[PDB]
């Protein structure tokens, strides 16, 4: 619910939280992870996002697939 | 990684659905065309050869099976 | 609502010269009903800032949120002639 | 029955056909230009507010 | 409604609306107990039949459901339909409605489905008896009035239809499908269909066509012939019988593939041949286009009767009407063989009598000139062609031409075309040759060439009966080895004889159309004539043309112009046919080159015509593809490419025009809208594609015969003023020409504004001017139509040069072609044995009302007009004959056909 939260900065916090729990998990091992990376891609594509929403998607993906997908 | 680059597939999806939707608009005519079409294929060539058409090839309905390592 | 007219930009400009950083707090007290609404601070944007994109360095190293009281009125001067950033209130415990 | 069918055949197929082509082409108008007809649109939208 | 027992016969009916006692309890018990009650039951059938008849009038769903509820059970539960054999079989009369009461009166989705299937099986078994037919008849012609049967009776018939249609879609057929459970053929249901047909043809109309098209055989159609030809006059007039037959054929046009559709209309022709009117016959024989059928209707009047009589005069008139003149050649010389009079007969079949009649019309229509005065430079050239474009058909404007001052100032290619425009003043005329001769014997080779073209145009109206054939003049020119001379010669011969593929004309043209190794631009005309010659009648898809198209490709590619014209000649050649043309697509495709792929899409249109809706989707996938492939990636070649693109666009349009004409008249509206969405899609996507589609559009309209002419040409014109290629305007004006002075009032002002206003290049100005003059013939002199006129489904032959020229960027060379524009319509007149040149009276009506025919036979009410008036274009086409009140009888039914009226006075 916090992912879609109308308040902006709430959303910032939520995106980074999600990839932190699911840091480098296989996309067969969790269907979950594969959905979450595409969520990020669309946030940056879409121009009806706030600057704080854009900030959270980019950091979160960097965590998510951090270490060169090793850590 | 997984694929996340695309902006060339828009074209191919568009013309891919158009044709199938055209079949629906064309239907009224299509059936009279179809009555002609079937016997003309049985006599001649179905499409270059006429092997295996007894069902739709030799199977009917769903031809799929469930997986036990994926998802 | 809180906005600025041309005449008030001329007044603004000279406080900017006197003290490099300075603010303008604009009170509209008859669209105010919570003592806090329709009160914003404003500050000049330079002409250099628009054309060379050095305008949003004030969205960085702060909260990076702007809370609108008048959506229509702030947004108009937000690119034209000001940048708005949100206002906060304070007191010591003696005061409270 | 045969007289109605003959009219009904021609008017449904073409009109349904004209409909489907408008759908495909409408997207396809846009791609050729992107700075050759686009420019007039950008300048009007800004002046009009 | 309430029970009221057995006090009287009136209350017995009332008693059985809730619960029968003479159909339920008693009968049931008898059948489930004794089998001597089989005997009582047989007498009681009659009684039971009557009780239905009385309560038919009751409609309420509840008092038929429930009443006969237990009888429905009894079919399988207690009787099991074989406890006494014969006896349930003949006792199925009343049990068959019980089933229908659950299908239709009550709607329970589960039973309504299931019991359809039951109903089918039992319809068959009980039709052996031929009593299932009588069950059907008592509801079809009715005894009682209730809403119920008006919905019910359709279902009984629908059982038959169900099965028969499915045998085309699924191959397994018969009662193996459990969808009906009933055998497709056999001597048990076949006899049922014939009998069903009889009763439904008399009272209704619904199922008689459905049965034919589901069998799919020309055989169903030939049973129809037998029954209907009995009905021809004593049951109802000639007229009525005719309107049914063609309603069957015209309505199911789109869904008949090529071999099937020829095979059905054979039978409609023959139906017409049997019946009194031979007038209805000749019109279908023409549809088909087969030689074989023309000859039988012409023969049927000429050969029996020894005497001259009416019979010889009528044969000639009938063949005379097609101005393709394909009929003209065939019929000629029979007249010679019989020898009563050579002189009247031979001249009357010939289009020689059609010139004479033209003078009568011309006399009302008078001469008004409006030609350009502009002289010097390219403007001189413009004006001198414009003079011919205004005085098309037989006109006399001799004196102007004799002022050789303006003639001689033309230069280059303008000189050839100047002489060629002169020929069209004397278009469709014997006299005029003179004017041409002076130049042909003097100055540069250019004037000599231009003379031959004009001869071509003049000869359009005199080339039969061996009265100055064009063949005679032009042979000498073919021998002469100079290329300009020889090329010009065969272009005019081809034009004149039109469809006529006479031995001398054809065979002169046969060794030739076979040298393309030598590189010559103007040899487009080598094949281009022969294609023209070929249209109007069934094709051989001649081996001369097919060999030479390939050879040219081997030899050159340099002359882009040469090979684009060639490609079109092949497609125009196959016109007149479609069945045989499915073969040649493959043959052409065997050899594969990207250059050959341009030829194929063109030819596809002629093979698929007359069932095309697959063809349509195809000519649209093509369009998209250049752009589309590019689309995927983003997220010597010169000649081949250009041919590729350009071909497709021509092909899309040709396809459409031909389909809409033959198919539903409704569909004509929809196809224009689809075009507009095709062009819009192109204007954005490809810069180069846009150029071709503009030009194509004008001939889209003229071919398709759009109903609307006011709005659409004008609107389109305006956008395209900005847009380059002023050749656009010429293609629109050929549609707009219409009934001169209706549409064309708007037109001269609209085309004129852009021309007159803008002058920024004289090149540009020239196209605009010509377009303008073409459009109007002074005080409705004639009308041009792509169509035959004699059929409105019909397609012309002479108008195929117009249709060819809108595929290329404009050229001065092209101007020379453009002079040729032939495709006249005669004005009807009532003929007499002294050949009266005057119409008495006619009805005209903008719009037909009849909805039995999509063509719409004339109403008999109309709006009345005077003598000697042109047969009006659109919004006047329906034409009825007014003469009956003066005690005059048409011999030649005219519905707004090209044909001349003819009358017999008592």
């Amino acid at each position: 619910p916090l992912t879609k939260d109308p308040v902006d900065f709430v959303r910032q916090a939520a995106m980074i939280a999600l990839s932190m729990i699911l840091i480098q998990q296989t996309e067969k091992l969790n269907p979950q992870v594969a959905d979450i990376n595409k969520n990020f891609l669309s946030v940056i594509t879409n121009k009806h996002q706030e600057g704080l929403a854009k900030f959270g998607a980019c950091v979160a993906q960097g965590i998510m697939n951090a270490g060169g997908r090793n850590v | 990684p997984r694929m996340y680059e695309e902006a060339s597939g828009k074209e191919v999806e568009k013309v891919a659905t158009a044709v199938l939707s055209t079949t629906a608009r064309a239907k009224a005519r299509a059936k009279k065309t179809k009555k002609e079409k079937g016997p003309n294929e049985e006599e001649k060539k179905k499409e270059h050869e006429e092997k295996e058409k007894e069902r739709e090839t030799n199977k009917k309905g769903i031809k799929e099976t469930k997986e036990n390592d994926e998802e | 609502g809180c906005w600025l007219s041309s005449v008030d930009v001329n007044t603004q400009k000279s406080f900017e010269q006197l003290n490099s950083r300075a603010v303008a707090v604009v009170v509209d007290p008859i669209q105010s009903v919570k003592g806090k609404v329709v009160i914003d601070a404003f500050r000049l944007i330079d002409t250099g800032a628009l054309i060379n994109n050095l305008e949003p360095r004030q969205t960085t190293s702060n909260t990076g949120l702007l809370n609108k009281a008048n959506i229509q009125a702030l947004i108009h001067g937000l690119n034209r002639h000001y940048y708005s950033l949100n206002i906060d209130y304070h007191k010591t415990a003696k005061e409270t | 029955t045969r007289c109605k069918l003959k009219l009904l055949r021609m008017e449904r197929i073409k009109d349904h056909l004209l409909l489907e082509e408008e759908f495909v082409s409408n997207s396809e108008i846009l791609k050729p230009f992107e700075k050759k007809q686009e420019e007039e649109k950008k300048q009007l939208e800004e002046i009009r507010g | 409604m309430v029970d009221e027992s057995d006090k009287k016969q009136q209350t017995i009916d009332e008693q059985s609306q809730i619960s029968p006692e003479k159909q339920t309890p008693n009968k049931k018990d008898k059948k489930k107990e004794e089998e001597e009650q089989l005997s009582e039951e047989d007498a009681k059938l009659k009684t039971d039949l009557e009780l239905l008849v009385e309560r038919l009038k009751e409609d309420d769903s509840s008092l038929y459901e429930a009443s006969l509820n237990a009888l429905k059970e009894s079919i399988k539960n207690s009787t099991s339909s074989m406890t006494a054999v014969p006896k349930p079989l003949k006792f199925l009369r009343p049990t068959y409605p019980d089933l229908c009461s659950i299908y239709d009166k009550w709607t329970d989705p589960n039973l309504k489905s299931s019991l359809a299937d039951v109903l089918s099986i039992l319809a068959m078994t009980y039709s052996e008896n031929g009593k299932h037919d009588s069950l059907r008849y008592r509801l079809l012609s009715d005894v009682s009035d209730f809403e119920g049967w008006g919905h019910e009776y359709i279902r009984h018939l629908a059982l038959e239809i169900g099965e028969v249609y499915n045998d085309q879609v699924e191959k397994d057929a018969e009662d193996e499908t459990s969808s009906d459970g009933s055998k497709s053929d056999g001597s048990a249901a076949t006899s049922g269909f014939e009998f069903s047909k009889e009763d439904t043809l008399r009272l209704c109309l619904d199922i008689v066509p459905y049965f034919l098209k589901h069998n799919g055989e020309e055989d169903a159609v030939d049973l129809l012939l037998e029954i209907e030809s009995i009905d021809k006059l004593p049951q109802f007039v000639d007229e009525n019988t005719f309107q049914r037959v063609c309603q069957y054929m015209v309505a199911c046009v789109p869904l008949l593939p090529p071999p099937e559709d020829v095979a059905f209309l054979k039978t409609a022709y023959s139906i017409y041949l049997s019946q009194n009117e031979l007038t209805d016959a000749i019109a279908l024989a023409v549809r088909l286009g087969e030689e074989d059928m023309i000859r039988s209707v012409f023969d049927a009047t000429s050969d029996p009767v020894m005497h001259k009589q009416l019979a010889y005069i009528l044969a000639a008139q009938k063949t005379s009407f097609e101005y393709e003149g394909v009929q003209d050649i065939i019929g000629n010389g029979k007249l010679s063989e019989h020898f009563l009079y050579l002189a009247k007969e031979l001249n009357l079949t010939g289009p020689k009598v059609p010139e004479d009649i033209y003078k009568s019309h011309l006399d009302n229509s008078k001469s008004v000139f409006s030609s350009a005065g502009l002289d010097s430079a390219q403007q001189n050239l413009a004006s001198s062609f414009v003079n011919g474009f205004l005085n098309l058909g037989y006109c006399n404007d001799k004196l102007i031409v004799d002022n050789d001052n303006w003639v001689y100032k033309t230069k280059g290619d303008g000189m050839t075309s100047a002489v060629a425009s002169i020929g069209s003043i004397y278009q469709w005329n014997l006299d005029g040759l003179q004017q041409l001769d002076k130049y042909l014997y003097v100055d540069e080779p250019e004037v000599k060439a231009g003379a031959l073209l004009g001869i071509g145009i003049s000869a359009s109206g005199v080339h039969d009966g061996e009265v100055e054939p064009a063949l005679l003049l032009l042979q000498d020119y073919v021998t002469n080895p100079d290329t300009k001379i020889s090329s010009a010669a065969i272009l005019g011969l081809g034009i004149a004889f039109a469809g006529s593929k006479n031995d001398e004309v054809l065979g002169l043209l046969l060794p030739i159309a076979a040298s393309t190794d030598l590189p010559i631009e103007t040899a487009a005309m080598a094949s281009l004539a022969l294609a023209h010659v070929f249209v109007g009648t069934c094709n051989g898809d001649i081996t001369t043309s097919i060999m030479d198209n390939f050879l040219e490709r081997t030899a050159i590619e340099l002359k882009t112009d040469w090979v684009r014209f060639l490609a079109l000649a092949l497609g125009i050649l196959y016109m007149g046919q479609g069945e045989q043309v499915d073969d040649v697509l493959e043959t052409i495709s065997a050899i594969e080159h990207p250059m050959t792929s341009a030829i194929e899409v063109l030819v596809g249109s002629c093979a698929y015509t007359g069932t095309g809706d697959v063809l349509l989707i195809q000519d649209l996938l093509h369009r998209l593809t250049p752009k589309n492939v590019k689309g995927e990636e983003d997220a010597e070649i010169k000649s081949e490419e250009k041919k590729g693109k350009s071909s497709d666009k021509d092909a899309t349009t040709d396809g459409k025009n031909d389909d809409e004409e033959e198919e539903k008249e409704a569909g004509i509206v929809d196809e224009l809208a689809y075009a507009v969405l095709g062009i819009a899609l192109i204007a954005l996507g490809e810069d180069i594609g846009k150029e071709m589609s503009l030009r194509h559009f004008g001939h889209l309209m003229h071919y398709g015969n759009e109903h609307i002419r006011r709005m659409v040409p004008l609107a389109m014109g305006i956008v395209s003023v900005s847009d380059p290629q002023m050749k656009v305007f010429d293609t629109l004006t050929r549609f707009s020409h219409d009934a001169d002075l209706e549409v064309s009032m708007n037109s001269i002002f609209a085309m004129g504004l852009c021309g007159a206003g803008t002058n920024n290049a004289r090149l540009a100005q020239l196209l605009r001017q010509l377009a303008s003059y073409y459009s109007r013939e002074q005080d409705a002199l004639f009308i041009t139509r792509l169509a035959q006129g004699l059929l409105h489904l019909g397609k012309g032959t002479m108008t195929m040069d117009v249709f060819n020229d809108a595929h290329v960027l404009n050229k001065v060379t092209l101007a020379s072609i453009l002079t040729t524009a032939v495709g006249l319509v005669s004005p009807s007149f009532m003929l007499k044995h002294h050949q009266l040149f005057y119409m008495l009276n006619a009805g005209i009506r903008p719009k037909f009302i009849l909805a039995l025919n999509d063509e719409g036979e004339p109403i008999k009410v109309n709006v009345r007009v005077g003598q000697a008036v042109e047969t009006v274009g659109q919004a006047g086409r329906p034409k009825k004959i007014t003469g009956w009140i003066t005690q005059s009888t048409p011999v030649l039914l005219n519905h707004g056909e090209r044909a001349e009226l003819e009358t017999d006075e008592y």
